[PDB]
């Protein structure tokens, strides 16, 4: 500082750190959605209105005024928990589960338990989707739900069944303070964007909670 | 039936490396250092820290100079630091915030980091327009981006989430040799100090020793239980210690092929994250989970002081080419220069 | 006589330090700087200046009975006490608005956390409008209306005997206030309450009513405390003021008088300390 | 017929660290040693530099 | 390309204002540092003004403080320089000069062209004005100053300047050793206290010139006479 180059050199360090308070505030103002899910469960299409901006596939959209960046991680073919730990500050999970895909039913609730009980998403929220409840619903008739869950005694109705298979990943959560908010959606349905929207302020309202000190 | 009759002969083979790794083990590292004195207690004070980045710290790498040095962080930023004066030299956004890795060209010219994307972006900081621009963007790697470092200003290894390291020529943005041989995700690579070879830690538990010019493995080294998440050479390159998640610091020897001496205590119980040589080599400073970074010594295996300075994950660390300092990035967004006093 | 001396001294004693943590708390850490912190951090230091120079500097006129400071100085001392209870009122009421705002516009409130500029002008407007208050009033009361009736080795506000500035000053000094957070902390239970049930309409549902039955109880206790600490003295005054001291016991108007600034006491206790950001940064420190 | 070149390919890389020269551990231990104790004078972290030398005062 | 164009100049009657203008493109403006400095007819280089990159500090020499201004417009790449009150004294080519401030950066790297104007303190010595030389032979110049020019931090702010006949100056060595970009190796900066020598070993045609030692550590910068190289 005493040198007059040093004088311009601290100055313009002054300068830097301006910008980086205008960045950061800006980017805390951004939803961040980590998406998940089996490798064909509808999370491509979870949203009609949004537009992408091997790798990490980063997805964004603003609705009622409010930007959510939704990222896709199933290209990344490496080992997960080396890589999981760069969303510990997400604002949420969206899991998309397929009703109509016995196969890969078992492999989703495996999955979601692994993320759910994560040493690094303890506080995190997830919204659960079960896509494809139209066919899950037609294709119920001559495929009864026993096959994938063997276990399952319940009625045969279609009502009952997706019921059923909500309940099994909701007991996957074994921390009291998680809320899993489960929604049925279709293939042609388009208010996907107002469920999140609904669910994350809800998780907004007990972030606020904590910040002004009421929780 | 040749299937069968092929993998039983790598078990053979295997058994013959095992037993001539045996054969030379004659004395251990802790035996030959016994009679030499302790290093004492070290005590280190943050001298600096680095305050700007708004999120998780994942890398930094010292320049050259010993004064420069470079973070990456995932709110987005590169950002250069004048570690005298605290000052912000440069402030780089980059396209991608989910950055895992960066390094310091030797020269000072050039900056290169790389996470999740998948590239290895290079940054020309000498530029006539006064801005650090992107030169060039390395693609190839079909996973995550964990360590780079430059050899030169026109090559530079980079170790991937693909199982495969990559050496790249800048100028034609082409990986001129591909290293195979992991079976898991390489998380980290060491340069040697004559820049000939490499070491890269993989999750497969193993730590493979690369020839730059020939593009083969020439030694493999195992005896980890977990992830390797750091490696770093020796300063005379006969040597490489790692760090795995299982708690443990092992140092491997080039010329003996076979681990020399563990780094581990019974409080620790948590994954390490880096790992680095003071300028003789005496200390061993390693990173932890447990929001610490334990500096050991290395002939000896004792644990001779602690630099606890953080709230989070110690992700990164680094030791200036003077061995002047020490730097401890962290999860917690801030970065710490640690030396003694007289 | 001298128990009365150590609890005076024991209110001084709480009062400094415990509002001095949550000043050396707030300048510790850089990440404290949301707008909701800059309010506690404006409740700290006007109740940081209660127990540090209006307290200390009454204990004599209660151990000796008569100000012996100067008439000159006596003016500075109401001024400051007046100024620092009505910024610790109005505090009370900015932090309410704020965690009102939170719950309720949640989408805006995350959007403006943060922004400094917004938080230190409503800081700014608190003490403003607190010195606007009683500032002009005690200083040109007798400037304006001939002489003063305060007797030499006493000490209090010209308007002390008036009625019909007391009735309407405490209308701006504590009824809107208390039925500001009153209000306020009553909407933040409506509508957590009201989310709940459309949520609800496991161990998951068990422990979301019982959070919100533990905000419920956080939420009366901020009214009960404001009001009972305030209410007594606001109400005495006007009371007092209509039968100019004949209808009040004098022991009486002390102990409402002292309730005041015990309530500047609470206040680290009941904001600051039940802040998760600011508990952690306690334990950081300490 | 994957598994079938993945043998051939490892079993060859094993040939290849099998015929390396191997020196004794006391050896390799030795010239860590050594190396240590040349440079330990020139090692500020080891031996702290007295403040008028430490560019971090 | 780097580019800085000076406009706005010409003849001026005593007493006037006139409004000087440099526009540049090709590098990051708001980065960067902007001086201008005047060269008298048949005369050294002389520092008029400073602004710093953002506005926030300026700076100007005592003969011209309270009769110029200078101000940036960092949206259009414009330097602007208003001069009131203008007397015979202000006659000379006024060049714009980019200068970026950070670790290891080297101000004064770039000159403009200039812009002429005809109106109708550490002391920097160049005792030597002139030096006859021969191609491919070792030429030193010297330079003096009244203060030592190093600075506790180590550095040596003293600043090495060749103007080539009819050319902008071009920045050669800053802070007393190191070497500008595209200025070949063969020039060398060597200096100590208050004395410092410029070495020149195998002297070519372009190297004729003027050359002028400035020092920066602290203002108003100052220059030397300058001392000429011919054949
Ligand atoms: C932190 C806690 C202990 C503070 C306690 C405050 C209360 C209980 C103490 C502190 C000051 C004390 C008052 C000091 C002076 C007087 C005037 C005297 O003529 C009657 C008693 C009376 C009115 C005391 C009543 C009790 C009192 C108000
Ligand atoms: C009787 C009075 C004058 C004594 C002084 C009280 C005031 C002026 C002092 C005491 C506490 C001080 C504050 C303590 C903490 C902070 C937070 C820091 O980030 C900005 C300065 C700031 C806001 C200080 C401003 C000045 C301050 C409010
Ligand atoms: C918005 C807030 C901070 C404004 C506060 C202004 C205060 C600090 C200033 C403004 C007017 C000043 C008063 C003006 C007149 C007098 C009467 C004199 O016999 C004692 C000093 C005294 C009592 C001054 C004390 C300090 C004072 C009250
Ligand atoms: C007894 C009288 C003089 C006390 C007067 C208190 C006033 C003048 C002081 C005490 C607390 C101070 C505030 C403390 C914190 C901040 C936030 C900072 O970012 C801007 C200044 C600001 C807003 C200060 C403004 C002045 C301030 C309000
Ligand atoms: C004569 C004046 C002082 C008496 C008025 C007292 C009350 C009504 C005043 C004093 C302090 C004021 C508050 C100060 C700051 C804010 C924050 C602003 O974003 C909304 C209004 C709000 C919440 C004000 C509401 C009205 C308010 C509570
Ligand atoms: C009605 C209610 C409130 C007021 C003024 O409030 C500040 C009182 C000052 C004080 C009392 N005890 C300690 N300090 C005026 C009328």
């Amino acid at each position: 500082t005493l040198s007059a180059e040093e004088r311009a050199a601290l100055e313009r360090s002054k300068a830097i750190e301006k910008n980086l308070k205008e960045d950061g505030i800006s980017a805390a103002k951004d939803v961040k959605l980590l998406l998940l899910g089996a490798d064909n469960s509808g999370k491509s299409t979870i949203v009609k209105q949004m537009k992408i901006i091997t790798g990490i596939v980063e997805t964004h959209f603003t609705f009622k005024n409010l930007h959510f960046r939704l990222f896709d991680v199933g290209g990344q073919r490496s080992e997960r928990k080396k890589w999981i730990h760069c969303f510990e500050d997400v604002t949420a999970i969206i899991f998309c589960v397929d009703l109509s895909d016995y196969n890969r039913m078992h492999e989703s609730l495996m999955l979601f338990d692994s993320i759910c009980n994560n040493k690094f998403f303890i506080d995190t929220s997830i919204i659960l989707f079960l896509n494809k409840k139209d066919l899950f619903g037609e294709k119920i008739k001559k495929s009864p739900l026993t096959i994938c869950f063997p276990e399952y005694t319940g009625p045969n109705t279609y009502e009952d069944a997706a019921a059923y298979i909500q309940a099994q990943f909701e007991s996957k959560n074994r921390s009291p303070n998680k809320e899993i908010y489960c929604h049925m959606t279709c293939a042609t349905d388009t208010n996907n964007a107002q469920v999140i929207f609904d669910a994350v302020t809800d998780i907004i309202i007990a972030n606020n909670l904590r910040g002004c000190g009421l929780y | 039936s040749e299937l069968d009759q092929l993998r039983q002969e790598a078990e053979q083979l295997k058994n013959q490396i095992r037993d001539a790794r045996k054969a030379c083990a004659d004395a251990t590292l802790s035996q030959i250092t016994n009679n030499i004195d302790p290093v004492g207690r070290i005590q280190m004070r943050t001298r600096r820290t680095l305050r700007g980045h708004l999120a998780k710290i994942y890398a930094m790498h010292w320049g050259t100079d010993s004064r420069l040095l470079v973070s990456a962080s995932q709110d987005g930023k590169l950002i250069i630091w004048d570690s005298y004066t605290t000052n912000k030299v440069h402030a780089i956004p980059l396209r991608s915030s989910w950055v895992m890795t960066c390094a310091y060209a030797p020269s000072g010219n050039y900056v290169a980091c790389g996470g999740l994307d998948n590239i290895c972006s290079i940054y020309n900081l000498k530029t006539r327009e006064g801005n650090v621009r992107v030169s060039r963007e390395l693609a190839g790697h079909t996973g995550y981006l964990s360590c780079c470092r430059f050899l030169d200003d026109n090559q530079i290894v980079t170790s991937s989430g693909d199982t495969t390291c990559a050496l790249w020529d800048i100028e034609t943005g082409q990986q001129t040799t591909t290293f195979t041989g992991h079976t898991g995700d390489v998380m980290s690579l060491s340069l040697a100090p004559d820049t000939r070879l490499f070491v890269s830690g993989a999750c497969d538990a193993s730590a493979k020793l690369w020839d730059v010019r020939e593009g083969m493995c020439r030694q493999t080294f195992t005896g980890h239980e977990s992830d390797i998440n750091a490696i770093c050479f020796f300063p005379n390159g006969n040597a490489f210690a790692t760090g795995s998640d299982d708690a443990t610091c092992r140092l491997f020897d080039l010329r003996a092929d076979q681990e020399l001496m563990t780094y581990s205590h019974d409080n620790i119980i948590c994954g390490i994250t880096s790992v680095s040589f003071s300028k003789s080599g005496r200390l061993l400073l390693a990173g932890y989970d447990d929001f610490n970074c334990n500096v050991w010594d290395a002939l000896k295996a004792d644990r001779a002081g602690v630099l606890a300075g953080h709230d989070n994950r110690v992700s990164c660390l680094g030791v200036t080419d003077d061995g002047m300092a020490v730097a401890t990035g962290s999860w917690d967004s801030f970065l710490k220069i640690w030396n003694g006093s007289s | 006589t001298a128990v009365l001396a150590a609890l005076m001294a024991l209110l001084i004693v709480a009062t400094v330090l415990g509002n001095a943590l949550v000043m050396l708390a707030f300048v510790a850490d850089s990440s404290l700087r949301t707008q909701n912190n800059f309010f506690l951090l404006n409740l700290a230091i006007s109740d940081f200046l209660v127990g540090a120079f209006c307290i200390p500097l009454y204990v004599p006129y209660v151990l000796t009975g008569r100000w012996t400071f100067g008439r000159g100085l006596c003016k500075l001392w109401l001024v400051v006490d007046y100024l620092l209870c009505t910024s610790s009122a109005f505090n009370i009421v900015l932090i309410s608005y704020d965690r009102f705002l939170s719950v309720t516009r949640a989408v805006s409130y995350r959007a403006q956390q943060g922004d400094t500029r917004r938080a230190v002008r409503k800081m700014l407007l608190v003490w403003v409008l607190a010195f606007l208050l009683y500032g002009p009033a005690i200083l040109s009361w007798e400037y304006l209306s001939g002489g003063s009736s305060i007797p030499e080795g006493h000490c209090y506000a010209e308007f002390f005997y008036n009625w019909y500035f007391l009735i309407t000053a405490s209308t701006l000094e504590f009824f809107t206030p208390f039925l500001s957070v009153t209000f306020f902390n009553l909407s933040i239970y409506l509508n957590i309450q009201r989310r709940t049930r459309l949520r609800l309409d496991s161990f998951t549902q068990r422990f979301r009513l019982s959070r919100d039955r533990k905000v419920a109880k956080s939420l009366a206790v901020i009214v009960s405390i404001f009001g009972l600490c305030w209410a007594p003295y606001t109400l005495l005054m006007i009371i007092r003021a209509a039968c100019h001291g004949h209808c009040v016991p004098d022991y009486w108007y002390e102990t409402s008088f002292w309730l005041l600034w015990a309530n500047s006491a609470v206040n680290p206790v009941l904001y600051p300390l039940c802040h998760h950001s600011f508990r952690r940064a306690f334990t950081k420190l300490l | 017929t994957a598994s079938i070149a993945q043998a051939r390919k490892l079993v060859e890389q094993l040939k290849m660290e099998a015929n390396i020269d191997r020196i004794k551990v006391s050896k390799a231990a030795a010239d860590l040693m050594a190396y240590c104790e040349a440079h330990a004078k020139e090692d500020p972290l080891l031996t702290p530099v007295p403040a008028s030398e430490n560019p971090f005062r | 390309d780097v580019q800085l164009v000076e406009s706005g100049g010409g003849l001026v009657q005593p007493g006037g204002s006139r409004k000087l203008s440099c526009s540049a493109s090709g590098f990051a403006f708001s980065s960067f540092g902007m001086h201008w400095v005047r060269q008298a007819p048949e005369k050294g280089l002389e520092w008029v003004a400073y602004i710093s990159s953002g506005s926030g500090t300026i700076y100007y020499a005592d003969t011209v403080k309270g009769r110029f201004t200078i101000s940036r417009d960092d949206p259009k790449n414009t330097l602007f320089l208003q001069m009131t009150s203008l007397r015979s004294e202000d006659t000379a080519m006024y060049y714009c000069v980019r200068s970026i401030y950070y670790y290891g950066s080297s101000p004064f790297d770039f000159w403009g062209q200039g812009t002429t104007l005809t109106v109708s303190d550490i002391v920097m010595t160049q005792a030597t004005s002139s030096v006859p030389v021969t191609p491919g032979e070792s030429v030193s110049i010297s330079c003096r100053s009244s203060k030592s020019l190093l600075h506790s931090n180590g550095n040596t702010y003293l600043y090495w300047f060749l103007q080539r006949p009819g050319q902008s100056p071009q920045l050669l060595i800053y802070r007393m050793s190191n070497l500008a970009s595209g200025v070949p190796d063969r020039f060398s900066g060597s200096g100590s206290g208050t004395a410092f020598t410029l070495t020149i070993s195998r002297l070519e045609a372009e190297d004729v010139g003027v050359y002028y030692c400035m020092q920066h550590l602290e203002y108003p910068l100052t220059f030397g006479a300058g001392t000429k190289l011919e054949l």
